[PDB]
């Protein structure tokens, strides 16, 4: 739900770079940025249902 | 079929504001109705009056514009504006300039004056020196300053010689004619300027 | 006839309307416009077919506009930094 | 392939379309516009609904005009006079 | 509700016009359809041509 038209394109720009450095070992994403039916520790916290 | 009509008003009067729009981003200026102006007023804090230069001086440039939804019932464009102020310190809004003519007696002579700006704005007179102004819309400067009168001041005076007859005609922007003639065709008293009127066209 | 008046030392003054500003400083800003028709759509009561009267409108206006602009970037920072450039 | 055509002197003339006016003097006025919505609402037949949708417009855009200009008097006569300052 | 709608075109018509004018005076110009400009050209004397310019 952060990804939204309401925002600009820098405001979204900078709302996925801080999320993605924020959630990211290497270049492998953490399983809380994942739905729980992607991963078992997930919460929605970069993706959807 | 009222229905219908009734909405379309709405729809010309969104139309006539967006064209307006439209071209005074093309013409490299600011629509303010557009733009709320108002917080920018508390943060650099200026009178009602100063603030309607900075609107009425401010340049635009437009870097991107683009669409961020393409539905059949609904749509949604960004446009990208970056802007310059510029901010003022003083107004001056009486002013006279001023004219040299001088005297010939030939020699030419003209007293030179440092100030060019006669301000009668305040209840006493300043004499301005300006340097550096742009013609855009009001006169801008960079640097204008205060001078003496030639008085507390001193002036140079400068005597050229000049072959007769030497006769000079000005416009005077109102209709009369400013006249320094040695020579005296017309019912005119020679070596002094004089501010001529004719009722009809003559020569 | 004629009309006449001597001028005393030759010094005669125009009344030069326009006013002088004398600058301080210049600054430079930047702000986004963001043109949306729902808010327009919602304030009106469009029936779902003046919608898409309005939606064309809006459209063809912002493409005129859209066809004149190169579409770049505004600096900010300085030139000698690569993280920048390579974010 | 090419074209040729040998200039004779190394004179050339370009078309140049803009015309040369020349002027001769300057001229200043003055004026006022006296926007009034009454004789508009006169030559319509405007049934004291529609005039209050008439007022509306004239008075927003009247006031959009308003809100950039800085509101001066035009200088007329001589600076050295007191007694115009006084009145 | 046709009396209306018939008198709201008058309005629209007299709004694109003056939002014309707001335009020109903005931009430093004249709008001549706004001014009679015919008591100038009898006190000056000058062709059909030279008053356009
Ligand atoms: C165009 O502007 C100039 C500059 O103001 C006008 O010249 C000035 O006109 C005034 C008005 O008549 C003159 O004042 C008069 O002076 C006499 C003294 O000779 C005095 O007795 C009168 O009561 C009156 O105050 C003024 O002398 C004259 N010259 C200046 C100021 O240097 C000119 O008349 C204007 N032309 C038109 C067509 O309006
Ligand atoms: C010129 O002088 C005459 C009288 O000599 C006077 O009647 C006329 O009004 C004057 N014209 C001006 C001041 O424009
Ligand atoms: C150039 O010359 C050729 C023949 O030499 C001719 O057919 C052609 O029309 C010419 N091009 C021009 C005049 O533009």
């Amino acid at each position: 739900k952060w990804y939204n038209l309401q925002n600009s394109i820098l405001q979204n720009e900078n709302e996925l770079t801080k999320r993605l450095s924020n959630l990211t070992i290497g270049n492998k994403l953490k399983n809380r940025a994942l739905p729980y039916e992607w991963a078992k520790g997930g919460l929605n916290r970069l993706f959807r249902n | 079929d009222i229905s219908i009509m009734e909405g379309m008003f709405a729809v010309q009067h969104v139309h006539t504001h967006l064209n307006h729009l439209r071209t005074m981003l093309m013409e490299r200026r600011i629509d303010w109705t557009y733009m709320s102006s108002s917080w920018l007023q508390t943060q650099l804090q200026k009178s009602d009056d100063e603030m309607k230069v900075i609107k009425r001086t401010a340049r635009s440039l437009v870097y991107y514009v683009k669409q961020t939804y393409n539905s059949l019932t609904a749509t949604a464009w960004e446009i990208g504006l970056y802007y310059e102020l510029i901010i003022p310190r003083h107004i001056y809004l009486n002013n006279w300039q001023i004219v040299n003519i001088g005297h010939l007696i030939l020699t030419h002579v003209t007293l030179s004056h440092p100030y060019e700006i006669i301000n009668r704005e305040c209840s006493n007179t300043l004499y301005l020196h300006l340097e550096e102004c742009r013609r855009l819309d009001y006169v801008i400067c960079d640097v204008v300053k205060i001078v003496q009168p030639c008085g507390s001041s001193d002036c140079p005076v400068w005597a050229e010689p000049v072959k007769e007859p030497h006769v000079q005609i000005s416009p005077l922007k109102n209709g009369s004619y400013l006249v320094l003639a040695s020579s005296t065709d017309c019912q005119i008293p020679p070596y002094v300027p004089s501010v001529v009127t004719v009722n009809e066209t003559t020569q | 006839e004629v009309n006449m008046t001597s001028i005393p030392q030759g010094v005669f003054y125009q009344p030069h309307p326009e006013p002088i500003i004398h600058t301080e400083r210049v600054l430079g800003l930047s702000q986004v416009l963001m043109i949306n028709s729902e808010n327009v759509a919602n304030s009106a009561n469009l029936s779902q077919e003046t919608k898409a009267l309005l939606t064309e409108m809006v459209n063809e206006e912002m493409q005129g506009l859209s066809d004149v602009m190169i579409d770049f970037e505004i600096p900010l920072g300085d030139p000698r930094d690569q993280e920048q450039y390579i974010h």
